[PDB]
């Protein structure tokens, strides 16, 4: 490394800055404040009394936490179609609200709920745009909302003169004049009601089961996003260098009981020369204080190469202690861990040394260490004074 | 509503405020240190409007700015709320804070404001006659022989609605005190004015004597000064004087 | 195995396959009742015996064939002629009669 | 209406530059094995322009 930094295939006696010492931590921590929240669901998916499709009812949905992660414990159904995003795991966008629409329709006009589609629910009863953004979710209520003489309480529309707007709702029941004649408010010929009953009967096939139909609508307006998502957190770890993020604050170091007291409403904390040294966690509310991780300068101590090819080392202001163990690659320095134990590790001021011997004489100095010590090539081994 | 003709109308008066409407910026610990910051602060030794009441009745519809300070020297709640907006009727849409007897409810809607909103144990209000589409909703505990100092300092940027607050058992008193942050809302609304609101008590009416103070925050530096604990106890107005 | 459809899981359930034991009677009579919205019965004694085998088929025809125009506004749901409702039971039948 | 164009929707991780994966298995959404049968929690990758 010496040699590379000098640009040469020759040493002479000094010492050289090389390079330098880092940590590399290890694993991630991902704290966030606890998830309590709750989204106003459970209400409008297990209702127990729904509204016909010409009155569809509608929930607005804002300032809550979306949780979409319980439908598996829905019923056996196979509708949950999506449109605008995908539904593999990209619920973690933000939107300021969500428009919920629930009714009830036949077994066989699920897939009219659907942009672009024509038909009778599509055209007289809910109309969808075609940029909407969100989904259908349709299960079957085959046991709950027939009867055996027949379940006349749901009902639609037949006859509209004209089509519907993209989310209009209209409960006009105005008699539909088909004729040329005026009704004068009678239903006689060429006049008939626009409203027509389903008749639900458990006997039927699965084409006309009713079922159970709600569409979320999603929107992303100029006012502050609130409706998010489920935030999930790792466990912390403490006295290791790792990364971490505490409510969008990213950074790595070590972490560790703190004795500062902060103010109610403070959250972070800075030192001097304004970085960050101090955190709060927010499910449980105590100080962490932030520390680097360890990291320093390298100097090589040489004699010539044209003496021999034995190096010192010197750590600039690291504690021997902290000095590398290393496992595989926690060290910036290019692995040559050179040993600790057996090759004579030495504390000065300034840092510490390894591989030199520390001998109890005095002479004049001849590469200078630092604070009064001084090493030398002599016996043959490499001393420090 | 009501309308009660016995106004006696006197010019609102004018006094001075010395070092009153510091805040803390932000939600950092700063320990023994000088921090200069830029933002908006009511300037050191500057007018503020004086209204007061006791019969001395009024409610003007003061001019909203880059933000307000508002303070309060008062026994017994007679002021309770605010409403905030900027044509204060049903056409815009207008946000209303009111103190209950037991919570602070805040809510943004299209009111229909009467000329002289108030209340009047009472439990009877003459604010608006319906809310017609209401977008945000919250609930809250309150945030309520001269001895009632309350200081609040009411701040609109990037659809963000802050309220600092401070409260002293006690003109304007000298000394220094910092307003810690008290309310934040993503209300994301325009507000261009604003307009008090009084809660009346019928023995026609008996009201006891209380003071209130308005001012305007205008963008400044100023240099503040934080303890050992993280607390703001001195700061310096760099555009006062040349000392400054 | 031809290329029709499967069949409804309620018709499996709402059709009488075997004689009742008691406290009801029927008029033993092999018919084949098209309820109305998507329903469809069978209704016959069936016993072990290749007649019986025979008519069950006859009688599936049918069903095949009264469920194959359920798509049709009520006034389309029948035959073009009288005489294609009763062929298309006897094709099936004689194809499943071969000795292979 | 021409279904002959298919493309991508699903994919455990974001792709390299100038990489090319025609893998047809059944992305696992859920936990449970989709045991090469698509499904609830179990959808085809690739979907049409149509
Ligand atoms: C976040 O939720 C956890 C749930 O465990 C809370 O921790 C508990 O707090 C109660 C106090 O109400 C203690 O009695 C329990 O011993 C705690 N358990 C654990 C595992 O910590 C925590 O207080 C919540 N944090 C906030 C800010 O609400
Ligand atoms: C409806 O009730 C079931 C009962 O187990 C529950 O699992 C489900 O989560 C409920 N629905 C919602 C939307 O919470
Ligand atoms: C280095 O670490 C040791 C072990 O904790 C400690 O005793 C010593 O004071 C530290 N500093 C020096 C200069 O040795
Ligand atoms: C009463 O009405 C008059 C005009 O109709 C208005 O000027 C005044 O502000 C109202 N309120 C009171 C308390 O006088
Ligand atoms: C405050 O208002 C008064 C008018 O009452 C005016 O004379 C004075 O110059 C203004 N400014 C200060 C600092 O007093
Ligand atoms: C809170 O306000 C409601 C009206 O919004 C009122 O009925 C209730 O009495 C108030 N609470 C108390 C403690 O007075
Ligand atoms: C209610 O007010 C909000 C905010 O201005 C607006 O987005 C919404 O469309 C309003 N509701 C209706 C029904 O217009
Ligand atoms: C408030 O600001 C918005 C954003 O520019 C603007 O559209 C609106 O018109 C303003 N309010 C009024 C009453 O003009
Ligand atoms: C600051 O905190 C210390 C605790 O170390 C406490 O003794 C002191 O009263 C607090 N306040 C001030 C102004 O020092
Ligand atoms: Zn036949």
């Amino acid at each position: 490394e010496t040699k590379c930094t000098l640009k040469s295939f020759t040493v002479e006696k000094g010492i050289y800055q090389t390079s330098n010492f880092r940590v590399q931590p290890t694993e991630s921590i991902v704290r966030f404040p606890n998830i309590t929240n709750l989204c106003p669901f459970d209400e409008v998916f297990n209702a127990t009394r729904f509204a016909s499709v010409y009155a569809w009812n509608r929930k607005r949905i804002s300032n809550c936490v979306a949780d979409y992660s319980v439908l598996y414990n829905l019923a056996p159904f196979f509708t949950f179609k999506c449109y605008g995003v995908s539904p593999t795991k990209l619920n973690d966008l933000c939107f300021t609200n969500v428009y919920a629409d629930s009714f009830v329709i036949r077994g066989d006009e699920v897939r009219q709920i659907a942009p672009g589609q024509t038909g009778n629910i599509a055209d007289y009863n809910y109309k969808l745009p075609d940029d909407f953004t969100g989904c259908v979710i349709a299960w079957n209520s085959n046991k709950l909302d027939s009867k055996v003489s027949g379940n006349y309480n749901y009902l639609y529309r037949l006859f509209r003169k004209s089509n519907l707007k993209p989310f209009e709702r209209d409960i006009s029941t105005e008699i539909y004049q088909a004729g040329n004649k005026p009704c004068n408010g009678v239903a006689g010929f060429n006049c008939y009601f626009p409203l027509r009953s389903y008749s639900f009967r458990p006997t039927y096939g699965v084409g006309h089961q009713p079922y159970r139909v709600v569409v979320l609508s999603f929107e992303l307006l100029h006012a502050p996003a609130t409706v998010c998502g489920p935030k999930k957190s790792t466990n912390l770890v403490k006295n290791k260098c790792v990364n971490f993020n505490f409510n969008g604050l990213k950074g790595t170091g070590v972490l560790t009981e703190s004795n500062k007291k902060f103010l109610p409403f403070q959250q972070f904390g800075r030192d001097i020369a304004d970085t960050t040294d101090a955190v709060r966690d927010p499910q449980t509310l105590e100080i962490l204080d932030i520390t680097p991780c360890s990291f320093g300068g390298v100097s090589v101590i040489t004699p010539g190469t044209n003496t021999s090819n034995q190096v010192a080392v010197l750590y600039q202001g690291v504690n021997c202690t902290e000095v590398p163990v290393a496992i595989h690659a926690d060290q910036l320095t290019p692995t040559w861990r050179v040993y600790s134990t057996g090759s004579n590790v030495f504390q000065t001021r300034a840092g510490c040394l390894i591989g030199a011997e520390y001998v109890n004489n005095s002479y004049e100095c001849d590469i200078p260490i630092g604070a009064g010590i001084c090493a030398s090539y002599q016996t043959q081994s490499i001393i420090a004074y | 509503c009501v309308n009660l003709t016995t106004r006696t109308q006197l010019p609102p008066a004018y006094t001075n405020s010395f070092t009153r409407g510091v805040y803390y910026p932000d939600k950092v610990f700063r320990s023994s240190v000088l921090h200069s910051t830029q933002d908006l602060f009511l300037p050191f030794f500057s007018n503020v409007t004086w209204f007061h009441v006791i019969k001395r009745f009024d409610n003007p519809v003061l001019p909203f700015n880059d933000g307000v300070y508002f303070a309060s020297i008062e026994k017994s709640n007679i002021i309770r709320g605010w409403i905030f907006g900027t044509t204060l009727d049903s056409k815009t849409q207008s946000l209303l804070i009111v103190n209950n007897a037991t919570n602070v409810v805040i809510k943004v809607c299209e009111f229909q404001f009467c000329n002289d909103p108030f209340l009047d144990m009472e439990s009877e209000f003459r604010v608006y006659s319906s809310a017609n589409n209401c977008t945000f909703e919250y609930v809250s505990q309150p945030f309520l022989n001269f001895k009632n100092l309350r200081e609040f300092v009411f701040k609109n940027i990037d659809g963000y609605f802050k309220i600092y607050s401070k409260h002293t058992p006690i003109d304007l008193p000298q000394g220094f005190s910092a307003l810690e942050p008290l309310v934040d809302l993503p209300i994301g609304i325009n507000i261009t004015r604003f307009q008090t609101l009084l809660a009346l008590h019928r023995s026609g009416w008996t009201a006891g004597a209380a003071a209130y103070y308005v001012g305007y925050l205008q963008p400044r530096t100023f240099l503040l000064k934080y303890n050992e604990n993280g607390t703001i106890t001195d700061a310096v107005d760099c555009a006062l004087d040349p000392l400054s | 195995s031809v290329g029709l459809p499967h069949m409804t899981q309620g018709f499996w359930a709402n059709s009488m396959l075997t004689e009742p034991a008691d406290g009801r009677k029927v008029v033993c009579h092999p018919t084949a009742w098209d309820l109305g919205h998507g329903d469809f019965r069978i209704k016959m004694c069936t016993k072990v015996t290749m007649d019986n085998f025979l008519t069950a088929h006859h009688e599936m025809g049918h069903i095949q064939y009264d469920m194959a125009y359920a798509r049709q506004p009520f006034l389309l749901r029948n035959g073009a002629n009288e005489g294609f409702h009763e062929a298309v039971g006897e094709i099936m039948s004689l194809s499943a009669a071969t000795p292979k």
